[PDB]
RNA sequence: GCCCGGAUAGCUCAGGGUAGAGCAGGGGAUUGAAAAUCCCCGUGUCCUUGGUUCGAUUCCGAGUCCGGGCACCA
RNA sequence: CGCGGGGUGGAGCAGCCUGGUAGCUCGUCGGGCUCAUAACCCGAAGGUCGUCGGUUCAAAUCCGGCCCCCGCAACCA
RNA sequence: GGGCCUGACUGCGAGGCCUGCAAGCCGAGCAGGGGCGAAAGCCGGGCCUAGUGAACCGGUGGUCCCGUGUGGAAGGGCCAU
RNA sequence: UGGUGUUGGCUCUUGGUCGCGCCUGCGUAGGAUAGGUGGGAGCCUGUGAACCCCCGCCUCCGGGUGGGGGGGAGGCGCCGGUGAAAUACCACCCUGGCGCGGCUGGGGGCCUAACCCUCGGAUGGGGGGACAGCGCUUGGCGGGCAGUUUGACUGGGGCGGU
RNA sequence: GGGGGGAACCUGGGGAACUGAAACAUCUCAGUACCCAGAGGAGAGGAAAGAGAAAUCGACUCCCUGAGUAGCGGCGAGCGA
């Protein structure tokens, strides 16, 4: 009857504040926007965060706005 | 099959295959009837008519033509015979033979493709005349 | 796909080569797909027809 | 089933090849051998009886090569035979082989 | 896959014009318990989809399901 | 206990592959035939589908719990 | 919900996520030729995470790369499925 | 078990399927039995026209059609009406018959002389007989026999389940 | 004239299986082991109806090399000019 499970995902932020990252990188993953998107951040398909500049990870709280990740170039 | 008929069917060996130029020559000894007839060319095609595809419509004509431009049709019945004017009982030979030549060339235009050699039989007769075999 | 979702193919009208793969379902959509398509060759959007995969 | 008493021809062996399957040829994914065993190839061979030198005259031939028995006959209608036992009119007419 | 059957009314079935046969079930005559029998009904997704037709149960392209036989399955 | 099937008018069975529709025989009840009973003929009632829950616009039907019934299994010691 | 549409693109891919391998995921931006928009721009299918199967062998449509002395052909490769 | 070889002499009887002759093709509307297109305004008839004896062939249920006789100036078609479509005539064809000839088959019968059997006797007689047997080849049946496969997880294994 | 014998070697006629493929059937082992016939001091092979691309070479046999190449292969294990 049971006995069932699926493949862990992986899922969490991958890079902090204070982090430097080049642009492709991975910021998140996540299902939906549990993160949203913020300064030179984009968004996939899968609602992914990565970096679109070089620059240094900064995490912002804006309440009901929802938590938003940024890259700030160097 | 009276009289006349057979005078026209002295004038056509029924084992024989004829030219493009031929069919110029005998057609103008065919034409016995009491008007100017018109030509007629025919041929059997080589394609499925139940076949959606596989199929022959099309426009040509040109040079002479109908004469009755000279555009002229042909279309394909649910048999796979195409046929089609022009040419008329005179119409001088050496003249109809180049009119007879370029209608061949067009459905020689049109293979769908089908199966095998398009111009299966062909043939080449007038309005109230017998038939001739041809060449293309 | 299945019985009544197939896999099909799309030929480029002009040119009749096959750029593109897709699926349909020919109960909902019993006619052939007619789309507009890149088409390499041609090097040109065209009007794509459907073909048996 | 043995041997050819003009030609030689003898049992030969010979694979028996068992196959499954279409031919690439035809559209197929290929010949798969579902089984290969010994078996033997044997000669047609045949009795033809013969009259010689009014002694009949026995063969033991393969039918490719029964016109060759009366052809030693027509060469042998020009040798001393009379009156010879027929095993050894035998060892005359293979003589002229 | 290849060939041959099948899929048409409630049952069982006959067939480029179209939708009829025997029964099921309704009526009416027989003057009668019954069967039988005659006139009368008519219920038809004609297995889908596309196409050729004036018209498609029917023909052609592509499909589905069932039975017999054959073949194939990386 | 494990596996498979099942529970639907009073009885014995369809229906559920398949969602929208509950049907057949007998029985019961009202009427006829008969002097009367049965047989027979005409007409009608009676099922919310074991039960609770879920899915669905909609559940006899699909899915789960619980109850009960039937068949099979439980071996090497 | 409606209008117009076929980016359910073709040629690429900095960079990463994931990770024993192999796979699996995300991807800005460049070119071609498009769609919608006044524009900014957005579009390489679907709110997302299941809906799937390495090779081998073979079919089909391309390509015209190889072609057993030479030219062809047989047969194969490459691309697509 | 089919083909074929060994394997020969006569003979009857049929059936398929290609090629030219011929006909054949009918919903309802319509003159009425309209196969499909294309040509087509003329076409037949002194080489005998409209009808309606004889046949043959068919037919959808009205008729069509070929051969023969009878005869003793006429029939058609266009036009035009219904038509989805139009009629004569001609051509190329489709469907399905029909004779004639290709080819390819299955169902026989006799013969004797290969083969086979047999006769105190054998270059012969008798019996079987081109069958059977035997060679190559085809498909079939085929635990009679042969080679093997018949998974893993598992609070032992199996059963169950995955 | 033959017959019969001879350690191994040789040619011809026959011809396995364990095993490998980490199961197994094609494949492998292997034309090996073994049985049989024959020949000899050797045997086989040998003077192109050859090779195969050099307008080239020149009977046969044997070693090196070509080369684990070209290819063959449930394109697997392997096999291998
Ligand atoms: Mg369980
Ligand atoms: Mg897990
Ligand atoms: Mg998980
Ligand atoms: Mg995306
Ligand atoms: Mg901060
Ligand atoms: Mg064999
Ligand atoms: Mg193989
Ligand atoms: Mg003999
Ligand atoms: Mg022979
Ligand atoms: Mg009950
Ligand atoms: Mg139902
Ligand atoms: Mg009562
Ligand atoms: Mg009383
Ligand atoms: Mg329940
Ligand atoms: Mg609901
Ligand atoms: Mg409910
Ligand atoms: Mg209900
Ligand atoms: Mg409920
Ligand atoms: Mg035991
Ligand atoms: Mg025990
Ligand atoms: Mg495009
Ligand atoms: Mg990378
Ligand atoms: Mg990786
Ligand atoms: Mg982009
Ligand atoms: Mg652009
Ligand atoms: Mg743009
Ligand atoms: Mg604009
Ligand atoms: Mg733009
Ligand atoms: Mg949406
Ligand atoms: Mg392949
Ligand atoms: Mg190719
Ligand atoms: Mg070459
Ligand atoms: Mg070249
Ligand atoms: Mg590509
Ligand atoms: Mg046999
Ligand atoms: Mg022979
Ligand atoms: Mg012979
Ligand atoms: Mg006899
Ligand atoms: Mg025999
Ligand atoms: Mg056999
Ligand atoms: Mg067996
Ligand atoms: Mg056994
Ligand atoms: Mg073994
Ligand atoms: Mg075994
Ligand atoms: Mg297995
Ligand atoms: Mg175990
Ligand atoms: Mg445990
Ligand atoms: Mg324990
Ligand atoms: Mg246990
Ligand atoms: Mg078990
Ligand atoms: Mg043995
Ligand atoms: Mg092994
Ligand atoms: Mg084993
Ligand atoms: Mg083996
Ligand atoms: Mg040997
Ligand atoms: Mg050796
Ligand atoms: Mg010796
Ligand atoms: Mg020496
Ligand atoms: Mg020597
Ligand atoms: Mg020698
Ligand atoms: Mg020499
Ligand atoms: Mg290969
Ligand atoms: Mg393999
Ligand atoms: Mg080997
Ligand atoms: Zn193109």
């Amino acid at each position: 009857r049971n006995g069932r499970d699926s493949q862990a995902k992986r899922l969490g932020v991958k890079r902090y504040e204070g982090q430097v990252v080049r642009a492709g990188n991975i910021l998140v993953r996540q299902r939906g926007t549990r993160f949203k998107p913020g300064k030179n951040v984009g968004m996939g398909r899968d609602f992914t965060l990565f970096a679109l500049v070089d620059g240094v990870v900064e995490f912002q709280d804006r309440g009901r706005l929802g938590r938003y990740v940024h890259v700030r170039p160097l | 099959h009276g009289k006349r008929y057979r005078a026209l069917l002295e004038k056509v060996d029924p084992n024989k295959i004829y030219t493009i130029d031929e069919a110029a020559h005998l057609v103008k000894e065919l034409a016995t009837a009491k008007f100017d007839e018109t030509v007629e060319v025919h041929a059997k095609l080589g394609i499925d008519p139940r076949r959606s595809d596989q199929n022959v419509r099309g426009t040509v004509s040109l040079p002479h033509g109908l004469g009755k431009a000279g555009r002229i049709e042909f279309r394909n019945d649910k048999t796979g015979a195409i046929h089609a004017p022009v040419g008329k009982a005179s119409f001088p030979p050496e003249k109809l033979a180049d009119n007879i030549r370029a209608f061949i060339r067009a459905l020689e235009a049109h293979k769908p493709g089908a199966k095998g050699t398009f111009l299966r039989s062909v043939y080449v007769t007038t309005t109230m005349g017998p038939s001739v075999r041809i060449n293309p | 796909a299945s019985e009544v979702r197939i896999k099909l193919l799309l030929e480029c009208t002009e040119c009749k080569r096959r750029n593109y793969a897709t699926e349909k379902n020919k109960r909902n959509t019993p006619n052939k797909l007619e789309l507009r398509k890149y088409c390499p060759w041609c090097r040109k959007h065209t009007v794509h027809r459907e073909v048996k995969i | 089933s043995k041997v050819c008493e003009i030609s030689g021809k003898r049992p030969i062996v010979a694979n028996s090849i068992q196959r499954r399957g279409k031919a690439k040829r035809e559209g197929g994914v290929g010949k798969k051998t579902t089984g290969i065993s010994k078996r033997r190839q044997y000669p047609n061979l045949q009795k033809v009886r013969v009259r010689v030198a009014g002694q009949e005259i026995t063969f033991r031939v393969a039918a490719s090569h029964i016109p060759k028995v009366y052809e030693l006959v027509e060469r042998a209608k020009g040798l001393k035979l009379e009156g010879l036992s027929p095993k050894e009119i035998k060892k005359e007419l293979l003589k002229l082989l």
